[PDB]
RNA sequence: GAUGUCAUACUUAUC
RNA sequence: CGCUUCUCGGCAAGUGUAGUAUCUGUUCUUAUCAGUUUAAUAUCUGAU
């Protein structure tokens, strides 16, 4: 259950905590894990 | 053509030689490379067409087979009125597929 | 002069069922000599089989000349093989 | 590597379960090197490891390594380096760029794809390094010299163009410079390319750029090497420049007419093949230039014997027709001996220039039918038309051209007596041959010439050469066809005889003869309703109906091909194979993955949804319509364009209520040349029907959370506004909501779409009191010039243009205003191209919608002529 | 971070000349700063009125002159 | 490049304004001097007739705003 | 916000 | 006894070319002066 994780109005995935993109569904679940995502999560 | 970037024309002084399409671009424009609603007929220039080269494509570049023309977009935008519109140079264009 | 999509081995989709061996072999084998024939013997794979030819310019030429051939009541058509497209059941 | 053979285990390693059968490695993940090729790689298969001992040059062994991906690399990996090579080809520098790639291309190990590959990344490093290559000019010419003169016309015309880019980068002194110590080299061979490099030069910089320096060159007196080489040169712009060297030509002239005069007969071989090429250019052109020039090669051709009186002859025959009717009858009066006297001739140069000469010699006024056919055309029979001439293209193209115009000139039945003898002989190459002229004879002239006692015979041997051939050509099908077009109702007792050895043809063991007879049929469809033959097309139909179980797909598609010609020549709703039992027969040949048989099977879809929709019970058609969604995404570009007007006409005829919900359907498919065939059916079922019931529907796939459904629905929305044009005006209040929606996206494939749309409503609604709309989308279009995209910049520049003929060049002015000395470059220059576009799309308009300028101190720019009034 | 204070244009020292030489550590905050509160507080002390035309006016000086120009 | 080269008038990135005026300039002597309807309101406008308005307006097309700067 | 390797997706009726 | 019609229950669409929008593995708390360039930043080049 990730609450940053949503659907767009274009068929994508949207991180609003890092507020990236992802096309498919295999780099959403990709882009959990990283530097970045872990830096916004020690942040907020 | 519109597809492909590289592709420049002649934009030489168009006499009076008609263009010629190939079967495999019949219909298609020259410019818009559209092949709804033709108004008028493609001017050749005279070095584009001369000995071997009269009765050629002029996208392509092989045995015409139908009269070449423009369409409605191009002569409501005055597109007709420049040069010929005659493939010389073939840049990265029908040259890697033959080979491979 | 060959395009890199065409090799040795050649995919039929859509194949009769009551075809014999005898049968597939004179229809691969009329474009030039096949090295291998496996048929499926599979529900999930039945109408499909791997042909496999000696020469790369035979087996473009057999592919080339079993698109849409003609045979019992089923649309059966001939591809080239794919690593990642064969797998795709697993 | 495609060729080798493989073992039992790599073969049961790539098939799937359910079958049943009846250091060497460079820095990691480099591809594999040639073993010839580990010279110029050398410094790759050690580490780098910069630390302090990393130079500039080894950044160049980076562009080594991106060679490496070059050459024997994956095509992603190709397209990645060649992106590295030319967005940091200023970088990088020419100079080690061309140090790399110079021993490179001179391997004598190399092939055509990597040689192909070398002259790609020499032409895209071309553009980046201008007023560079200066010293790296020799290096360069070196390696494009013998790609000029290669077999490939391919290789041949990137070698011309790079020859060109090079002329465009380097100059004119720089290659004069260049090119002056490779005119009088020892070897043949390097000279002539020189020469062409040269000419290719002069082609692409102008003629007078180089005409004085090619007249230093020819009038200097020291050898005849560099005579020969300017004379070649010369000739070589003189064959590629048709009619560019035509106001250059008494230039040319008077630099050719010194020659021909020496000692050497190299040197006037040469300058009677520049006098030819300049006669053979220019034509009809050089009267008075050439007046000079036939005194000296009459006396050539008449005092002495050998290359350069065969050579002095063809430039007689190429300039016979450059002359006067009275000049070219007195010249004509004079040749004809010397070229009966060279029939006999042994050499094959001679006897091809003797046979080009004799196209020209006699194709006007002056040379008699009678003394052509008694004195010229016996030994041109004689000793022309044997077996060695149909070997060689040059040597048989030439000869039918010579027998095509000796029939236009003396006569096609004289012509056709004596060439009906060979078309039973037991050579392929001489009876196509014949066959090839007989059809000339039969496209130019005709069969009006010809009696009864030779139409038989040439039938005969029609039918000869057509149960003999043993190759693929299409010839003897072409011949066949135009002989029977050219006989027409004169084939009335010839058509029981076709048709045995037709139907005899279509039962053998091979393939090849059942598909050639399809063809041939195919190819005499049109001659059996002309005369009065309905039984006969009729029986041919019934044949060819149960016929379409060949087992060939190459024979299937020319027996569908055959069927659509019958179909096309007779009645649609009165055949004997109906379209009550050939439509149903058809719907699993449409299913086939071949590429001319399922073009084939499409057109007759679409001829059967076009002709004869009232033949089915309204469910075969929509069965169809699902399927004509998998005869896409095919590499031919004609099942495609079929496939649209086949789903436009069964959309016209069962009612547009279930193929659009289908073409919305497949819209979802993310694959190429699969959503924009699907936008174009709509598109044309949309023009072909009523457009206002597509409507709603295509404001229904917008709403659908999807980018690839939404862009297809853009897509469909632009090309029905294209198709429509001027029908446009009442669906543009509809569409405006949704183009002022779809331009505020994010995505900007969207935005391109949206900007196509608008400039597609622009173009079909120019001219009817819709400007309002069209400002509100160059409204919002506006903000989206700025992109980097090169393809959504295009459509920018497409819609400005769109919207500056049908709002008017004042608003464009307008719009455009206030840009042009903006201080930001990266809009000042796209304010500029907008402002040029504009200029060029209307210059009279801009005058009165020109804002007003004040006056300077030094300089007035106030307009007092339109500023007065009376 | 280093990157997003270079990259957007911060730590860069403005001196305002109007609101008592005060600093500002960016053009696009120092722009954003010139139509708010301080601002008008600061010119409405000199008795210029709060318009559009001295959005980029810094010294007192040119400011009073843009004043008594108009 | 080509554009400002087989076109004339068109401009680029580092056209200045004197440039654009006197192409302006040229642009409206043109269509002064093409359109009937100008070159009569012109020569209803002074004394002289359509030849020698016709004659000011091809010998003020050699600079028309002046010297460059 | 940029860089350089990898992956995904999109566009130009490209073949 | 045989033939025909209607209704009900169960029973692998690939390759090559042109461009582009994203995270994934990472880098610059160097304090002044002068130059190229940038609308203004950023970056590069020489002297403490």
């Amino acid at each position: 259950k990730d609450p940053y994780f949503m659907k767009n109005h274009l068929g994508s995935y949207e991180c609003k905590l890092c507020l990236t993109l992802h096309n498919n569904e295999g780099s959403y679940l990709a882009h959990t894990q990283g530097k970045k995502h872990q830096t916004n999560l020690a942040r907020r | 053509a519109k597809h492909h970037p590289d592709l420049i024309f002649c934009r030489k002084q168009a006499g009076v030689a008609i263009g010629r399409l190939c079967e495999k671009c019949d219909g298609k424009c020259v410019i818009c490379d559209s092949y709804v609603r033709p108004c008028t007929l493609v001017r050749i220039c005279d070095e584009c067409n001369y000995g071997s080269y009269q009765g050629r494509c002029v996208i392509c570049g092989g045995p015409g087979v139908s009269d070449a023309y423009y369409c409605k977009e191009c002569t409501i935008q005055e597109k007709d009125r420049d040069g010929c519109p005659k493939i010389v140079n073939l840049g990265s264009s029908k040259t890697d597929l033959f080979y491979e | 002069r060959l395009p890199p999509e065409v090799n040795r081995i050649l995919y039929i989709r859509n194949l009769p069922y009551k075809i014999t061996a005898e049968e597939m072999y004179d229809i691969f084998g009329k474009y030039g000599p096949i090295r291998q024939i496996r048929v499926g013997n599979t529900p999930e794979t039945r109408g499909t089989a791997y042909v496999v030819y000696e020469d790369i310019f035979d087996a473009k030429n057999a592919c080339d000349h079993l698109s849409g051939f003609n045979v019992c009541n089923r649309y059966l058509v001939v591809l080239y093989y794919n690593a990642n497209r064969a797998f795709q059941k697993m | 590597e495609r060729n080798r053979p493989l073992s039992d285990e790599e073969l049961d390693a790539m098939f799937p379960e359910g079958y049943k059968v009846l250091n060497d490695q460079p820095s990691g993940n480099l591809p594999f090197l040639k073993p010839d090729d580990i010279q110029y790689f050398d410094k790759l298969l050690v580490d780098v490891d910069e630390s302090t001992l990393s130079p500039e040059e080894q950044k160049e062994r980076k562009i080594m390594k991106l060679l490496l991906k070059i050459k024997n690399g994956t095509p992603p990996m190709r397209k990645a380096a060649l992106r590295q090579i030319t967005d940091k080809a200023r970088e990088f520098g020419a100079g080690p760029l061309f140090n790399q790639i110079l021993p490179l291309l001179m391997s004598p190990t190399l092939e055509d794809q990597e040689r192909h590959l070398l002259v790609k990344v020499i032409d895209r490093i071309l553009y980046k390094l201008d007023d560079l290559v200066r010293p790296y000019v020799h290096k360069i010419l070196v390696v494009i010299e013998p790609l000029l003169i290669d077999e490939d016309y391919y290789a041949r015309v990137e070698g011309r163009e790079i020859i060109s880019n090079l002329a465009k980068a380097a100059g004119l002194a720089t290659m004069i410079s260049t090119m002056r110590p490779d005119i009088d080299n020892m070897d043949e061979y390097v000279r002539n390319t020189t020469a062409r490099a040269f000419a290719v030069v002069a082609s692409a910089l102008g003629i007078p750029s180089l005409l004085p320096f090619l007249k230093a060159v020819c009038k200097s007196k020291k050898s005849w090497q560099a005579r020969h080489t300017g004379i070649k040169i010369v000739q070589q712009i003189a064959i590629l420049m048709g009619c560019a060297i035509l106001p250059h030509l008494r230039s040319l002239v008077e630099i050719i007419e010194h020659g021909l005069v020496d000692e050497q007969q190299k040197v006037r071989t040469i300058s009677a093949l520049a006098i030819a090429a300049l006669a053979e250019a220019a034509t009809p052109y050089g009267i008075e230039s050439f007046d000079s020039v036939l005194k000296p090669l009459w006396k050539g051709i008449r005092q002495h014997r050998g290359k350069g009186l065969a050579a002095f002859l063809k430039a007689i025959g190429y300039l016979i027709p450059l002359m006067d009717a009275e000049y070219a009858n007195y010249y004509t009066r004079e040749v004809m001996l010397i070229l009966i006297r060279e029939f006999q001739s042994p050499d094959e140069e001679m006897k091809k220039i003797v046979l080009k000469v004799v196209k020209q010699c006699c194709g006007t006024d002056g040379v008699e039918a009678n003394y052509i056919k008694t004195e010229i055309l016996p030994p041109f029979f004689k000793h022309f038309w044997q077996h060695r001439m149909a070997l060689d293209r040059r040597n048989y193209r030439q000869l039918v051209d010579t027998t095509v115009e000796l029939a236009n000139k003396v006569g096609a039945a004289e012509i056709i007596s004596r060439i009906v003898d060979d078309l039973k002989d037991e050579a392929e190459q001489y009876r196509k041959m014949v066959m090839e002229t007989i059809e000339k004879i039969m496209g130019n002239l005709g069969a009006a010439d010809i009696d009864h006692k030779l139409e038989e015979q040439l039938i005969d041997g029609i039918l000869y050469a057509f149960q003999e051939q043993t190759t693929e050509d299409s010839v003897m099908l072409n011949g066949f066809g135009t002989v029977v077009n050219a006989l027409g109702k004169r084939v009335k007792p010839y058509l029981p005889q076709i048709c045995g050895t037709v139907l005899w043809r279509l039962n053998n063991k091979s393939a090849k003869v059942r598909q050639q007879a399809a063809d041939l049929i195919s190819r005499t469809a049109v001659v059996m309703k002309t005369c009065q033959e309905e039984k006969l097309m009729g029986h041919l139909g019934v044949v060819l109906y149960e016929y379409l179980g060949e087992e060939y797909p190459e024979v299937l598609g020319s027996i569908l091909g055959a069927l659509k010609a019958i179909v096309n020549v007779i009645g649609m709703h009165k055949m004997t194979p109906p379209i009550k039992d050939l439509l149903p027969r058809l719907t699993p040949i449409l299913k086939n993955r071949h590429e001319k048989v399922q073009e084939n099977c499409i057109d007759l879809v679409g001829r059967i949804a076009d002709r004869g929709a009232e033949y089915v019970s309204a469910r075969e058609w929509m069965r169809i319509c699902f399927e004509l969604l998998e005869l896409l995404k095919a590499h031919k570009k004609a099942i495609r364009r079929a496939t649209v007007n086949t789903f436009g006409y069964i959309a016209k005829a069962i009612g547009p209520h279930d193929v659009l919900a289908t073409l919305l359907n497949n819209l979802k498919v993310q694959e190429r040349q699969n959503r924009v065939c699907t936008t174009v059916a709509i598109a044309i079922v949309a023009e072909t029907c009523s457009p206002f019931t597509v409507l709603p529907a295509l404001m229904n796939e917008y709403r659908v959370p999807e980018l690839n459904v939404q862009n297809g629905v853009l897509k469909s929305l632009s090309f029905l506004f294209e198709y429509i044009g001027e029908m446009g005006k009442d669906y543009i209040y509809a569409v405006t909501p949704l183009l002022e929606d779809a331009l505020m996206d994010r995505d900007l494939v969207h935005r391109q779409t949206a900007s196509a749309v608008v400039q597609h409503m622009s173009l079909g609604v120019y001219g009817f009191g819709c400007e309002d709309s069209l400002n509100h989308l160059l409204n919002y279009v506006w903000p989206n010039v700025f992109e980097t995209s090169p393809h959504v910049i295009q459509a920018v520049m497409g819609a400005l243009e769109g919207l500056r003929v049908a709002i008017g060049p004042c608003r464009m002015l307008q719009y455009c205003l206030q840009g042009l000395f903006h201080p930001a470059r990266k809009v000042r220059d796209v304010y500029w191209k907008i402002y040029n576009s504009i200029y060029i799309g209307s210059q009279d308009a801009l005058i009165a919608h020109y804002p007003r300028i004040y006056n300077d101190d030094k300089n007035t720019y106030i307009r007092y002529e339109l500023d007065y009034i009376l | 971070p280093y990157w997003l204070y270079k990259l957007h244009g911060l730590n860069i020292n403005y001196n305002c000349e109007i609101c008592g030489n005060y600093t500002y550590r960016g053009p696009k905050a120092f722009q954003r700063h010139f139509a708010e509160w301080r601002h008008a507080h600061g010119m409405r002390c000199l008795g210029i009125p709060n318009t559009a035309h001295f959005a980029n006016v810094t010294q007192i000086e040119d400011a009073v002159s843009l004043w008594a120009k108009l | 490049e080509h554009l400002q080269s087989k076109y004339i008038g068109t401009g680029h990135a580092d056209t200045t304004k004197w440039e654009w005026l006197v192409n302006q300039h040229r642009d409206s002597y043109c269509s002064y001097m093409g359109h009937f309807d100008l070159l009569n309101y012109f020569a209803i406008a002074e004394n002289e007739s359509k030849a020698r308005v016709r004659f000011n307006l091809m010998e003020k097309m050699l600079q028309p705003c002046g010297p460059p700067a």
